[PDB]
This record gives structure tokens, sequence and C-alpha cells, in this order.
RNA sequence: AAAAAAAAAAAAAAAAAAAAAAAAAAAAAAAAAAAA
RNA sequence: UUUUUUUUUUUUUUUUUUUUUUUUUUUUUUUUUUUU
RNA sequence: UUUUUUUUUUUUUUUUUU
């Protein structure tokens, strides 16, 4: 007795590869248990969607041993009309509960299960990355099993004992399913269809498994890639499944390309990017402003862009963007200048790479105060002198947030934010989250997440990276993971969810 | 025509000719504004420049009458004064004026087209200038200041002081008053376009000024300082000036009493008794004294120049501690003004909520166990203040993981959401899918969670309460900022409910929490009292300025490392929609995904601590709406006040173990903590104690917090309740008589006297003068709550007229012959005040028949039917007493006019604003919503409770409804439909039901005797022997700790007499109580008691399934049946007297401790419970008439009727 | 959209103290009180 | 010795409502209603 | 050879305080 009637709703279950065998005693028990959902939402709405005894239900459906039979009365007929239904199916033990580990598959689970789920001990089966294992009992009685096709296990059926009835068809040969079908047999088999692909890349610390939101036949990668051929649809659609530090890089080739099944995004992130799409649609809100806060090396600016040009083709009006290190490379320029130019061309217009910013001279400085230049020689420092590096970092970090001066931060982002000439919905990175004081207010703020090991790719940057990695050991230092995290497959999600007009 | 010629004014007693002079008077006033005005500003008065007396303490001072030009003649509206950006969403980010700048009224004027920026802003500063300074608790404005003036001049009977010239040269602008309110449009609608803005106030703070002259704070000299002030304050500003200078003129009174040298106080015990006084020096510590050079530098150099020499007046000429005391109050009431402070949300939502950074950042601490979106499991820090916190906490993890275990959490979330209150706003197709009526009483917490308990258990609706925002809610306080406190919804609430309870648990196990010891008297202060008549102390009074603004992201990960780690711990299957179940997981040092079984509340905890959004939205009538910028804290959630105290106790207690595992000592001995306020105590050398100080304060700048570090020898602050050396200065210029937050009519003027009573109960240990604020209670009764319309059917005009005028006076009016339903506005007698169910206020003495007077009844007279007992005082008790009669002398009745407020406190005119709350509610659908709210937590409890009242239904007789524990929600939902459905009537409906009653009532009226009031009569007589005082009067002598406490004071006298309170000396309690009332907090007038007592008489076969109907414990089981037993004999005598604690502060509780000054005949003892009603006589009578002894002993009379009422 | 009309109206969390629980009448009985 | 009212107390029964604006009435959001 | 204890219901309004 599953959460979500497969007789009802077979289509979800055969998202999952998990097809019905078609028409012994668990053919019996799934229809007796269509029979206790339809009674049950019977029992339900009829109220306002409360039932009314729940663990009476609860005990009546999952043990059997409570007949409840009346020879006032009329709050107790919804239980002998299930006591009726029970005791005429002759079960020696009552259903169990089934649910299964996802959040695609517990967003769908209806109210009266939920409530039911208080006063039953479920039997909750795990999935590997989204997709539940097949050793099970339940699923390996009542649906069909799955079979693997590879490059080796290749053959005709009848060389197994493959059947119809009992078996379905799952290949990764990399042929097509026509080819299969009409050269092996296979025409009486049915196939299971994935819209993903999860790739095993080679990492320095070993084998990395990647989930991507893409097909195979879009994402064009073969065995033996590399990891910068196609590195811009990998950032947009792909998620690391393994734990960080992860070993991916500029060197990574690949194993394997496997079909798998596509990821579902969470409901937290779609919910506060759908509270910054209502407020830049609404006419109440004047300003409308995103923060979004990463690690320093995740490549955010390279995704952001791309962001701010689907949200102003999508909603049409101008979206501006305010880079990571935008106010490090004005205060690089106007630390001197006793009234500069708030204006949002000549901020926009120091943007670029070639201008340096304030906190990397000061950290340079700070680094080369301790006869630090080398990246073998700051990873040789053990981590009490890092983190004595890192408080002397913090203590100019201090020094421009403080206060709301002519020089500061937050009025920098005041004067940008609240110019005539500034673009009304506005997106601003950020690099810790003490910052979210002087950043100018909104009501999102997000954590974003990549396929990238960030201590990993500063080590590859063409100049500087010593720097650059002091700066990012000191940020990841400063920012944890208390707001949402969000990847940017669901930023997308979000923006094709959204109706527009 | 003048108050301050009458017989009351120079004899204070009311007489027959005095009592008809001063309520036709007292008429006069409330009746038209013709009057009013002439009082207030008659020419006979003489307009003063100089003046000269005395100070506080008798020193000469002189002083000068002088208001400023800018009062006088403002300036005009300055448009730059409340600036705006140039994209136009908010003000200026550096703007000056937060609240109303003094211009002249009609200079603010709206010219521009509308729906337009300038016109939005235009009408909000209307908005701001008409409506937001109307504070008025009681009644308009002019006869509140009408009140205080009454009652300075009754008092001084004279009418040449300065504060009638204050009034005359501030508000006399031609022959009508510059502004009135109205309440039909709520606002201030200026007559005299020409006067300043704030001009308004001046209303109230002159009224403060008087209840200041009334209380005895600060004499006619002082005031004109005080006035002089106030005036320079508003030249520009008159709010920010006193936001500027508040801690300035008041951290003043540690270098005089530094000054003193040596002062003699009394020593507290550890067991809350005084045992002696010694003599003590009072300099401050070497590192003290060199703040006094900035501070005096600062007070030279911001401060006005006749508040300087006052204040170096202070500094100057005192040579006690009760000379700093008294000048303390001075310069609080000098520098306070009492009213809330209150302008436009978006003014203040700058200075009130923005988050800001001080002198360190915080870090964060390593992820041992991570979820799969990366969200923090389990963590811990490295080092740093987190490190010092969980060094602390880290010991209590672990019981605590014990005591959430036994809580089922659905139940316990359910009685936390008892708490009616709005969330959130329906949206429209649930005002269709559920009934209108439905929608209209959906402002309810209980009643919102009663519609959505549909998907408690569905994980997605905390996905779903992210997108909806989080609406700010202002509030006022006097004396501080416009506070914008945040206000959420359910699910908001629900995420900060496990955090709350498992840091609820530390309070049992550590005693450092101010929090679960709180009584209303000198039990809160025995720590503080004990400690400071120690020897080799530091007192050290922290506060943390800005609490919620500095707490950032990182600062609020602290308490979620204990939350987790307590989390982690602990087993607890199915929370909310969460269960118990196994998840993937990561691990540090682990390269693959582990597997580990996480249990619900950590499940809960990880997802409140990750998704973590504190910005607030407030919707502005200006801008559109306004977001808040991000990390400040929410203050509206559950934990939002452990949060604090267990931040703080952390560090504090870390910082301890750190010097310790450092090699140095630790002087602290015991600290308090609510929240902001923190209370620290250290003892030994001045080094030893100066270097821990120091260290904590140190410790305080690392975790990011400004802090407030004011400490001494001899003065400590929580509360705000302030001590100097075994002595209470109480700040009796906190609390305001003639100002409310929000406007409020009185639609039932019992409640009026009750908030005027617990008002005046919380000015008596903290005025030195309470016999004026007596008076000024009985003025501010007398004039300004008087005035009780009437709407009378046409037709019977003029016979209810002929009836009700022969008790009253009625202000007949024109009838119009033209409209019906005509208005007969009349005027209720003062007689009222004095009444049970009534005004209950303390009496003037009244005149019998022989012309000896009743006693002039004190501030600590009780209330209930102990003020029924001035009929029988009025009556000669003691020549009732002398031929054997009980005949209470109506014509002396009528003639005082007491007969006439019985009679109209029996019809319940008074009590009919509204007069019904109908039926046609549909309680079918008020069961439903509870019938789907009892399937939460705890399932099985209630279904039998319905059972049994079945059963008792069935067989025997009925219980309400309002009895049974599983009607108890369906009462909740009713009860709180009922609150949302409220009316108040400008006038009344008396249409032929209330008329035949009038007329079946207007009679010749005798006032009714019940049977019982035979205990009333009773009197004591006065022995020419002088008792003993307690020995601990002769220690109070020297410093007295209170104010109204002083050497020959009748408050002092008292604690002479009584003696101070113990909670051992109990010696009855279950005999004492049961005829005070209740049994064992349970009451006899309780319908528990009441429908269990009617049980008790009949067979008692149906008594089990009574408690089962209730479904109360054994041991309340237990206790019912002793209530039973124990009422069923001698619960005939019962007395009924109302004592407030607050009232009571210092004195003795148990009416026992006045059994030693009364001496009692052996022959009146006739029954097992008169030793303790003879006790309960006693004491009321000792405290009642306590200005009229003079320590001498007494002997008691009885009257042979109450011997046969005891007997029976 | 120019105009007219019925209704839904905005005030969080913790610690502590004090007060409050429809009306009118009929049938049985005692005290107070008027007449005889 | 009979009757008029208050109150200690028992039983039964009715169980239940109106509009009047003294008001110098406020604002925008939405469901519906009629002219343009 | 017997005699004594300190305690959590709800609704609304008010007060002190964080
Ligand atoms: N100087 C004043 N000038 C003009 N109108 C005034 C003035 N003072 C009060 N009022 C207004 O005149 C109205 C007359 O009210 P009315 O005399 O009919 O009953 P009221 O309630 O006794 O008046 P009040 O507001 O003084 O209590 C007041 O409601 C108020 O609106
Ligand atoms: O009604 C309230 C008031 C206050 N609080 C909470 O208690 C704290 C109030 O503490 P305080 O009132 O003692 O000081 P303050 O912070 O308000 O004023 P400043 O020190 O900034 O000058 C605040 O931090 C608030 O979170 C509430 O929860 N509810
Ligand atoms: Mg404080
Ligand atoms: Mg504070």
């Amino acid at each position: 007795m599953f959460a979500i009637d497969p007789l009802k709703h077979s289509k979800l279950y055969e998202e999952y590869g998990l097809y019905l065998r078609p028409h012994a005693p668990t053919i019996r028990s799934i229809k007796y248990a269509s029979l206790i959902h339809s009674m049950l939402a019977k029992h339900a709405a009829r109220h306002n969607g409360t039932l009314i005894n729940p663990r009476m239900y609860a005990d009546m459906i999952t043990l059997g041993n409570t007949k409840v039979t009346v020879t006032d009365i009329v709050t107790y007929k919804a239980l002998t009309e299930m006591s009726t239904l029970i005791e005429s199916f002759r079960l020696p033990s009552g259903l169990a509960l089934i649910i299964f580990d996802d959040e695609k598959y517990q967003s769908l689970i209806p109210n009266y299960i939920n409530q039911l789920i208080a006063y039953t001990q479920p039997h909750i089966i795990p999935t590997w990355q989204g997709i539940a294992d097949f050793s099970d009992t339940y699923l390996r009685s009542y649906f069909k099993r799955p079979f693997e096709l590879t490059a080796s296990n290749l053959a005709a059926p009848q060389k197994y004992n493959l059947s119809p009835m009992t078996r379905s068809i799952f290949n990764n040969t990399g042929r097509e399913d026509a080819v299969i079908r009409k050269l092996y047999g296979y025409g009486e088999y049915v196939f299971i269809r994935y819209e993903g692909c999860l790739i095993t890349w080679t990492g320095i610390y070993g084998e990395v498994t990647m989930m991507v939101n893409l097909s195979k036949r879009d994402l064009g990668l073969d065995v033996g890639d590399d990891y910068l051929k196609e590195y811009k649809k990998l950032l947009f659609y792909g998620v690391i499944t393994d734990a960080i530090p992860s070993g991916i890089s500029a060197r990574s080739t690949i194993m394997k390309i496997s079909p798998h099944k596509m990821m579902n995004p969470s409901g937290g992130a779609l919910a506060v990017l759908s509270k910054f799409l209502e407020a830049v649609v609404s006419t109440n809100v004047i300003n409308a402003t995103l923060v979004v806060y990463a690690e320093k090396g995740a490549g955010k600016t390279s995704f952001l862009s791309t962001y701010a040009e689907q949200l102003s083709l999508a909603s049409g009006q101008v979206v501006g963007h305010l880079s990571s290190d935008a106010y490090g490379r004005w205060l690089a320029k106007n630390k001197d200048v006793e009234e500069p130019s708030f204006a949002y061309d000549y901020v926009l217009s120091l943007d670029t790479d070639d201008n340096e910013s304030y906190y990397e001279q000061k950290a340079s400085e700070l680094l080369i105060s301790h006869g630090i230049s080398e990246v073998a020689q700051y990873e040789l420092l053990s981590v009490r002198k890092k983190i004595k590096m890192m408080d002397e970092m913090n203590e100019v970090l201090i020094a421009q947030l403080e206060n709301a001066d002519t020089h500061s931060e937050r009025n920098f982002y005041y004067m940008v934010s609240t110019g005539k000439t500034t673009p009304r919905t506005l997106i601003v990175e950020g690099h810790f989250n003490a910052q979210d004081a002087t950043i100018a207010r909104t009501d999102t703020t997000v954590l974003l997440r990549t396929i990238n090991d960030t201590t990993q790719a500063m080590r590859d940057r063409q100049r500087g990276g010593v720097v650059q990695l002091f700066l990012r050991d000191t940020y990841y230092r400063l920012l944890p993971a208390l707001h949402t995290t969000v990847y940017p497959f669901e930023m997308l999600e979000s923006i094709r969810r959204w109706k527009w007009v | 025509t003048e108050l301050y010629n009458t017989i009351f004014s120079e004899t204070r007693k009311f007489t027959r000719e005095s009592f008809k002079e001063i309520e036709h008077l007292t008429a006069k006033l409330a009746n038209d504004r013709v009057a009013r005005h002439d009082f207030l500003f008659n020419n006979s008065i003489a307009l003063i420049s100089d003046y000269s007396g005395e100070d506080s303490n008798g020193n000469q001072l002189q002083a000068t009458v002088t208001i400023p030009n800018e009062i006088t003649n403002p300036k005009e509206y300055d448009p730059s004064d409340y600036p705006l950006a140039e994209d136009e969403s908010f003000f200026k980010q550096g703007h000056k004026y937060d609240y109303l700048v003094t211009f002249r009224a009609g200079s603010l004027t709206n010219t521009y087209e509308p729906k337009t920026k300038m016109y939005k802003l235009h009408a909000a500063l209307d908005k701001l200038m008409h409506v937001k300074q109307r504070k008025s608790r009681f009644a308009d404005l002019w006869r509140e200041l009408c009140a205080v003036i009454a009652s300075l001049d009754v008092w001084y009977q004279t009418t040449n002081y300065p504060l009638r010239t204050y009034v005359k040269l501030l508000f006399h602008k031609g022959d009508e008053f510059p502004f009135y309110e109205s309440p039909s449009q709520d606002k201030i609608i200026f007559n005299d376009k020409s006067v300043a803005s704030i001009l308004p106030t001046f209303v109230y703070t002159c009224c403060q000024v008087g209840t200041a002259i009334m209380s005895g704070i600060l004499t006619h000299v002082e005031s004109i300082v005080a006035m002089n002030h106030f005036l320079h304050c508003a030249k520009d500003s008159y709010i920010d000036e006193k936001l500027k200078i508040k801690g300035i003129g008041r951290s003043w009174y540690q270098e005089a009493l530094h000054n003193v040298g040596r002062a003699t106080v009394p020593v507290w015990s550890q067991f809350n008794e005084v045992i002696g006084h010694r003599t003590k020096t009072t300099s401050e510590p070497h590192f003290v004294s060199s703040t006094f050079i900035s501070l005096r530098a600062k007070r030279a150099e911001l401060l006005y120049p006749e508040f300087n020499e006052y204040i170096n007046r202070a500094l100057r000429l005192s040579k006690t501690q009760n000379d700093v005391a008294n000048y303390y109050a001075a310069c609080r009431a000098m520098t306070n003004d009492g009213t809330f402070l209150a302008t436009l949300t978006e003014l203040s939502l700058d200075a009130a909520v923005f988050p800001r950074i001080e002198q360190r950042l915080v870090t964060r601490p390593a992820v041992l166990m991570s979820n799969t979106r990366h969200e923090s499991l389990k963590q811990k820090y490295a080092n740093g203040v987190g490190s010092i916190a969980q060094s602390y906490l880290s010991s209590f993890t672990d019981e605590i993981a014990k005591r959430v275990n036994g809580i089922h959490h659905d139940e316990a979330w359910l009685n936390f959401l008892t708490t009616s209150s709005p969330g959130r706003k329906l949206t429209e197709i649930e005002k269709l899918e559920v009934g209108g009526d439905v929608a209209a009483w959906s402002n309810s917490r209980i009643v919102m969670q009663a519609v959505f308990a549909r998907e408690y258990r569905t994980p997605e609706r905390i996905f779903k309460s992210l997108k909806a925002p989080i609406k700010l809610v202002e509030r006022q306080q006097s004396d501080r900022r416009q506070r914008a406190i945040s206000g959420l919804d359910n699910d908001r609430l629900f995420l900060s409910f496990m955090p709350y309870t498992i840091g609820k648990q530390i309070y049992d196990l550590n005693d450092n929490a101010a929090q679960g010891k709180q009584a209303g008297n000198a039990f809160d202060i025995g720590e503080m009292l004990y400690w400071t008549s120690q020897r080799n102390v530091l007192l050290s009074s922290i506060d943390v300025a800005g609490m919620d603004a500095s707490v950032t992201t990182n600062t609020k990960d602290i308490y979620n490392t204990f939350v987790l780690d307590v989390a982690s711990k602990c087993t607890v299957p199915r929370f909310g929609p969460y269960y118990a179940k196994n998840m993937e997981v990561f691990e540090v040092g682990k390269r693959q995904s582990q597997v580990k079984y996480v249990n619900a509340a950590w499940q809960a905890c990880a997802l409140e601590a990750a998704n973590s959004q504190t910005s607030t939205s407030y919707e502005s009538e200006i801008f559109g709406q306004v977001k808040n910028a991000e990390g400040t804290y929410p203050s509206g959630r559950a934990d939002t006040s452990t949060h604090h105290t267990v931040l703080l106790q952390g560090l504090v207690r870390g910082n301890e173990l750190k010097r310790a595992s450092d090699g140095k000592n630790s002087c602290l001995t015991t600290i308090k903590i609510l929240g902001d306020d923190i209370m620290e105590i250290f003892q030994g050398n001045e080094n030893d104690t100066h270097d821990h100080a120091v260290s904590n304060a140190s410790i305080l700048n690392e975790s990011g917090f400004a802090t407030t570090a004011e400490l001494s020898q001899n003065s400590i602050v929580l509360l705000q309740q302030l001590v100097v050396n075994g002595t209470f200065w109480g700040f009796a210029d906190r609390i305001s008589l003639w100002t409310r937050e929000d406007t409020k009519d009185i639609g039932r003027l019992n409640l009026a006297m009750m908030e005027l009573n617990a008002l005046i109960d919380d000015l008596l240990f903290r005025v030195r003068r309470p016999e004026g604020l007596k008076m000024l209670g009985f003025f501010c009764g007398a004039i300004c709550l008087r005035r009780f319309t009437l709407s009378v059917d046409n037709k019977l005009y003029d016979s209810t007229y002929n009836n009700l005028s022969k008790y009253m006076t009625l202000v007949k009016y024109d009838k119009n012959p033209d409209f019906d339903s005509t208005l007969m506005s009349l005027i209720l007698p003062l007689a009222w005040l004095f009444m049970p169910r009534g005004g209950e206020y303390p009496a003037y003495p009244f005149e019998r028949r022989d012309g000896t007077f009743t006693e002039d009844e004190s501030m600590f007279t009780a209330r209930g039917a102990y003020k029924r007992r001035l009929l029988y005082d009025v009556s000669n008790i003691r020549e009732m007493i002398q031929q054997n009669s009980m005949v209470l002398d109506d014509d002396l009745l009528h003639e005082y006019g007491f007969t006439g407020a019985l009679l109209l406190i029996d019809l319940n005119i008074l009590d009919l604003i509204d007069e019904v709350k109908k039926e046609d509610i549909s309680p079918v659908k008020v069961n439903e919503l509870a019938t789907s709210l009892e399937q939460l937590g705890k399932l099985g409890e209630r279904e039998k409770s319905r059972r049994a009242a079945s059963d008792l239904k069935i067989r025997g007789h009925a219980l309400s409804n309002d009895i049974v524990y599983g009607y108890g929600l369906q009462e909740k939902i009713q009860k709180s439909a009922m609150a949302t459905k409220e009316t108040t009537v400008q006038s009344k409906r008396v249409s032929s039901r209330l008329h035949e009653v009038i007329v079946a009532k207007t009679r010749d009226y005798k006032i009714p005797t019940m049977p019982a009031d035979a205990l009333h009569l009773y009197e004591f007589e006065v022995e020419d022997v002088t008792v003993d005082l307690l020995p601990h009067a002769k220690h109070t002598s020297y410093s007295n700790l209170a104010y109204n406490m002083s050497f020959g004071s009748d408050g002092w006298f008292a604690f002479a007499l009584l003696g101070g309170l113990d909670r051992s000396a109990n010696l009855l309690r279950l005999d004492v109580a049961s005829i005070r009332g209740n049994y064992h907090k349970f009451s006899y007038d309780d319908p528990v008691f009441k429908q269990g007592y009617k049980i008790y008489k009949s067979d008692a076969t149906l008594l089990n399934d009574f408690f089962v109907a209730i479904s109360a414990g054994p041991k309340e089981q237990g206790i019912l049946l002793r209530a039973f037993a124990y009422y069923s004999l001698y619960g005939n005598v019962e007395y009924h007297y109302v004592l407030s604690p607050r009232q009571l502060f210092f004195l003795s509780d148990n009416p026992v401790s006045a059994e030693r000054l009364v001496r009692i005949p052996p022959s009146y003892y006739v029954s097992t419970q008169c030793r303790a009603l003879y006790n309960i006589f006693s004491y009321l009578h000792i405290l009642r008439s306590i200005t009229s002894n003079q320590g001498k002993r007494l002997g008691m009379v009885l009257h042979p009727g109450l011997i046969a009422y005891v007997r029976g």
C-alpha cells in the first residue's frame, strides 16, 4: 500500500522507471490499497480535510486488529464503513505504508496520508541518486524489474531467461532504442526513458560523479573529452554529488556517460526566487534587489550576466548588474577624492578585470609583510598562523563597514541603489554575510553553488593566485551556509515557471 | 466660582456643607468649556516673573520664568527638514529630525497635484501633526489640565505660583482654546493657525510637571527650572533634544555620592531581613574617577545653563545620601517628559531597526556533518568567542537532551498557540471557500490554525511560508525610542518553536537568570539589597546598546551550535511534518556520503537555521513598500527572550573558565540576566575585580557588541530598579497618568477607575509625598471622567427626568420635537467613587451625627467589601453597637448622596455600552473547527471527557460547556469570535425596558442589607499603652530605604509596627485564605467548585465521572475533595478584601503580624475560624488608619449580631 | 475609464501581579419593615 | 391572624432583538450592482 | 505514643518589565 496510488497515478512511477505487471495475492493487495485510498479520499473530503480519529484509521489499516461495529453513532459511521471494507479483505496482516526518500515524491503525497504517517511506522525506501533502489521486497513483487544493457552485456533476450511481463529494459549502450528494438528481438519489451546524464569525472582526490539536467544528445560529450570543452552548459546545468572539496579541475577527463533521471529543484529555493520575482513585477515596490553570495572562485559573474539577460528579455525591464568587487575596484581609484562620482555608468565602467581591487592590494601587503609570495609557501604553513593572518585581514575588513561615511561601503551601495539613472531591478553579489547589513535592503538573499572546487580554481589563475587564495580563505572563513542554497538550474527553472503579464 | 476659597480647601474633611459645594463646582467644570476657560484663564492671576524659595532640601534657590522666542513666534515650515533621496524611495540616509519640528501651524500646506510624491509626503506630515500627538488616557486634554491645576489650587490654597503663569503665557491665545480634540474625526483641530505646532504636547507636559508637584518630587521653584528646560528642548525639535541629553542629566549622581564621602546605611541579610546599620565610606575607586572629567566636560558643552548650574548645585551642596536621592528624583522629573514618543514609522525606521556593525567580526565554526544540500548539521568552533560559549554550554547539552524527550511537542505547540494574534491575512479564494463570517473572525492565531489544520503534517507549507513577507508593527513606550518590532505568521513561529523549547530548559539547571523569579515586591530585589550591603564589592551594571541591531548572522550561529548539539543528542520522532528516518549525509574527512539516523527535531532545527531571513516589510502610504536591511534579529519569534539570555551567560561564564585556565582567579559570585540587561557582582581586591571587569568588557567587544558599562561600588540597575546601599530609589517619572499608547474610550467606568487605581498603586514607594498624590487622583476622578451621556426615547423624556432627578442632577437638554430619540446628559455623584463595583477610591473623613469624623483612609487601604464598610462607618457604628441596632440611617446616606450611587450601581446603566453579543454565530461551524483542531496533539484525552459529559447529562444534571476539557477549544474559538465583533455606543438605549425597571425602582429605595454584612460592624478603642517597635525601626532611621519611608513618615511607621515581609512566617494559610476567598487557588465562586459542590450536595455516585469530564489529575482531585469537605464545614464567613502586592511592597503580607498590637478579650473566641477573622479585622484597620495613630495599643469590641452570625 | 452603492480594516513573543462572569416573573419558607 | 417590597435559599418557565447618529467621518484595495 | 504544610484551566481589559 503505497502513499501515492499506483493504479490511479501510474505516470509518476513510470518516471522513476517502475512499470506495472499486467493482469496472485499481490494483485489483490494492490487493488485493496486502491480501494482504501478511494475510501479515505471520500471520508477526508467530507470533513474540512482532517480525518476524525487518525490513530484509529492508522491502526485499522496498518495493523488490522480493530473492528468497529455498532449494533454518537453518527460519529462512528465513518469508522464502521472502513471496518467492513477491511474485514472483507481477509488479510492475515495489515497493509504497510511505503514512502520514497525523495523530495519530488513527498511533494505529491496527499494530506490524509500525511496525517496517517504520525501514527504508523512507514516503510521508507532510500534512493541512491534520486532513483529508488530495486532490491526491495515491495518493488520486486509489485513492479517489474529493470535490466541494464551495456556494450558488453548486449545480446538477444533468449540468451537470458528474460520475459516481457516480468522484465523491463534500460540501455546505456549509446545505440538507439529503435535499433536495439528491431535488430535484437526487443520489440515485445518496454524501455525506460530518462532525460539526464550522470558523468563520472576524473579528479585529483579520486573520481567525481556529476548529475546534469541536460540530455546526452544536447550536451554533446563523448568518452575522453576535456572539462573546458562545453564548460558553460555544465556550469548552467551540472551539480556535483560528492563532498566538498571535490577534485574537479581543468585537467579532468571523463570515464563514462550514463543516462539518468533529471533533478528536481528544492521548494525553498523556488520560494525565495518567486518572492524576488513577485517583488520585480509589482508596482507597489520601487527598487527590487537580489543579493547572491558565493565563495571566491565559484564562477558567478559569467552565470549572473546570463541570468540578468534572461530576466531582462523575459520581463522587458532593464536589469542592472553590479559585480562582486565593484566596491573594491571603485575604492582603488577614489579613496582620495573628497566627493566622488556615485553615478551608475561610472561605477559599471570601472568594473573590468584590469582594474585592481583595494582589498587585493591590502592583502598583498599583508602577505608580503610575513614573507609569503608563493602557493607552496602558503600551503606549507599550519592552520593557526593562517587564522592569525585572517584576523589581521578582518581588522581591515571591519574598517569599511563600521560607519556610514563618504568613502564607506554602506553609503556607496545607498547612493548607487537610490540614484536617478540607476536601473530599477538590480542584482548585487557579495562575499560574506556581514556585508548584508551594508549592501542595500532586500527581502531575498541566497547563497549560490556551482560545479567548482574554489581552492582548486584559484591555483590555476594566470596572474596573482596567492592573494586570491588568501582572500578566498578569509571569505570562506567569514560566511557560513546560513541562507538558502541555490543552484543555477534552480534559478533558470524559476524564470521558466513564472507566468508573465 | 473659586475652588481655593472652599471649606474643603482648608479643612480637608467632607462635611455636609463642603461636599455639596465641591460636587457643584466640579460639575461646573465638567459640564461646559466656558467654565473651564474661565477657570484656567481668569484675570485675577497676577503674572509673576521672579520667584524665590526652597529646593527639595531646603536650600534657597532663585529662578525666573523665561519663555523663548521660538514657541511664541514659530519659524515657517522649512521643507528641507524632512528631505528625500534622488530615487525618492525613502527619506535621506543621514537626516537629523525624526520627530515633530516646531513651526507655525498654518504654514504646513499641501498645494501639489494629487497622487504625487510630495502630495503624499505632506499628507503624511499633516497626519503626523494632527493625529500622532493626542495621547489622552481618560478624557479631553483640557480637562486633565484643569484637574491638575485644580488639585494644585485646592492643595496650596492660593493661585499665585508659577505654573498658572506658564499656562496663561503658553495657552491663552484669545477667548477660545487654541485647539480641541474630536472623537468623530480623530485629530486635533486647530483654531488659531498661528500657534506653534509642538504646543499640544505641552498640555501633557504641564500635567506631568504638576503631577510631580503634587507628588512632592520638586517644589514650586524647581518647576520653573523644569519648564524652562522643557521649553528650551522644544526650540528646534522637542523629542530629539530629550533623547540627546537623557543620559547626561542622569549620570551625575555617582559623583555627588562620592562627594558626601561617608553615609550611614542599613545592612540586609541573606534571608530578606534588616540586621543593623553601619557607616561605610562612599568613595568611588580610582579608575571610576577618570570618567568624571569626560562627563563634566560633556555636561558643560551639551546641557542648558540653568540645568547645568542646578546640577553643580546638587554636586556641591549635598551632605548626606538623601540629598543625592532627592536631587536625583528632581533631575529625573526635569529630564523625563512622561509622554509617549511617536511619529510615522518611516522616520524612526532607520534609527530603530537598521542592523549595524561594531568593533569586531564573528567567524564561523567548522562543519563536521553536512546535509546533501550542504546545510550544516553538526559543527564546532576552533577558537574564538563561539569556542568560549560552547566550552560552557557543552556541559549542559546532555541533561537538556534528557529533558526534551519527555515533552509531547504537538500539544505543547497547541498550548503555546493558545495566544490570539493576527499572523497571516487571507486571500480571496478562501473567503469564498470558507464562510464570510469565518473570514471575519479570522484575525486570530488559533482560528487561523483551526482553518488550515488540514495541512499541519504536510512539509510543503514551510517552503510556502518563505514567499510571504514579515509585516512590521510599531510600538510606543515612554522615555525611549519608537521601537519597531517584527510580527510574523504561524510557520515562521513554528520553525522557532523547537529552539525555544530546547533553550527554555537551561533555567532549571542554572540559577543565573532573572526570568523565573518575579513577584512584584521586595523578594525581587533581595539579591541587590543583600549584595550592596557587603564589603569589598564591585557592582557592574552592563548594558548592550542596540541589542537586535548588533546580533548578526554569525553571532546567531553561536546559539545555533548549542541547539544543534542538544538536538543531535536528543531523540524525538514526529515533531511536525517531519519524522525520524535515515538520511544520506556528508562528513568531514570522509570522501563519499554516509547514512545516519536523523530524528525529527534535528531536521527541524537544521531547516530553521539554514533558511533564515530577517528583513521586515512595511507598506507605507508614502513610498509604497519599504524593505528592511538583512542582518537584524527578528525579535518577534518564540525564542526572542532566551536567545539573549543564553548568549550572554555563555560569554560571561566561558570567560570565567578561560581566566581560570590561564592561571587567573575569578572574583565573580552571582549574576542575573533577562536579556539586554545584565547584573554583575565581583568581590575581592580592587586590582583583581578591575581586571575581571575589563576582561568581560573585552570579551563583549570581541563578540561585536557596543556596551554601556556603568560600574560602581554602591549602585546597581536591573529591571529599571535602582538600589544604592540597601535603599530602593524608585523611578516615579517613568510611568504616566495622562497618556496612553493607544486611544481608547471608556465604555465601562469600572475599568477606568481600576486603571487609575493600578497606576496610582505603582506610585507609592517611588513617590516622596503620597498624600498629594491621593488628592490628585481624587480630582482626576472628580472632573475628568465624570460626564456620562444618555439617549432616551423621545416620548418618555420628561418621565425619566422626573424619576431620576430625585437622586442625581440630570443636565436637561433641549428636546427635538422634529426628530426622535432625544438625549439627556447626566453627571454622576461623587459618592460613586467610594463604592464597591464603583470607583473604589480611598476616602476623606465624613461627618457623623456627633460631629466626630471617620478615619482618613491611607494609601495602604484594602478594596472590595471593605469599601462597603464605609456606609456603616458613616453611620455612628459605636452608637450602632451601643443599642444593638443595625439601621444604616438612610437620611444621612441620602444627604451625602450614597443611595443614588447605589441605585445607579445596581440598575447597571454604566454597564450597557453594547447590551448584547448575540447568537447566530453558527456554533455548528465553531464545533467543526474545534473538531478539526483536536486532531493534532494528545488524541484520546477529550473524547473521554465528552462521553463523561454526556453521562452526566443523561442520568443527572448537565454541566456547562465552559467546564469541560473537551469543549475547551470550542469555547476558546467562540470567545475569540466574540471579540472580533465589538461595539461601543456613544449613547444609551433606555427604551421602555430600562424605563420600566427605573419606574419600578425609583421609590423610597432603602439600601438593602445582606445578612452577612454583620462582619463589617466592629470598632477599635484607643488605650494609653505605647507599644514596642520592631528593632529594625532604629536601623532605617538614618537613610530611608524608600522615598516615602523617611524618618517619621507614615510608611516608615507602618513598617515599624507591622514589620517586614517574610515567606516562612506563614502560621495561618488554609484558615486565612478561605475566609479571604479561594481554597487552594480554586475560588469558591468558581463554576468548577460551584457545579462540583452542587454534585456533592446530591449523591456522589456521579463524582468520578465528573472528574473524568473535567479530566483533572489525582492530586488535584484530592485537593478538590478537601475543598468540598472544608467548605461544607464553616464556609459561612468570608470577608473578601483585595490588597495589591505592589501597594504592599516592603510591608508584611501575613495578617497574623498585627496580632501583637490589638488586645482581644478571651470571651469572643467562639469558633474555629475566629482567630483568623479577627486578625484580618485588625490588619485591615491598622493599615487603614496609619495617618492617625501615634503608637498606642488597641482594644477590640464586637457586636453581638456578629457573634450570632459566627455561631449561627 | 467619468460617476453612484452594500461589506471585508490595520496593533508580535517571553517573565510577573490584581479584578470579572445573562435578565424578568410565578410557585415554598425566615428576618427587616407598614397597616389592622 | 391576613396582606405590600428588599435579602439567605428551593422548583418551574420565558430561554432570545431593533437604526438614534450627539456625530463637523477618515482613506485606499477588492466581489457585485446602475448611467456614461 | 501524635498532628502540620507551597503551587500551573480559559476569555477580555489594565499594570510593571524584556
Ligand atoms: N474651542 C473649541 N472650538 C470649536 N469646537 C470645539 C472647541 N472645543 C470643543 N469643541 C468642539 O465642539 C464640539 C461640541 O461637542 P458637544 O458640546 O456637543 O458635546 P461634548 O462631548 O460635551 O463636548 P467636548 O468635546 O468638550 O467633551 C466638541 O465635540 C468638539 O468637537
Ligand atoms: O516588546 C518587546 C520589547 C523588546 N523586546 C526585545 O527585548 C530587547 C529590548 O531591550 P531593552 O528594552 O532593555 O533596550 P533596547 O535595545 O530596546 O534600547 P537600546 O539598548 O537600543 O538603547 C530587545 O532586543 C527586543 O528584542 C521584545 O521582544 N518585545
Ligand atoms: Mg536594557
Ligand atoms: Mg537595550
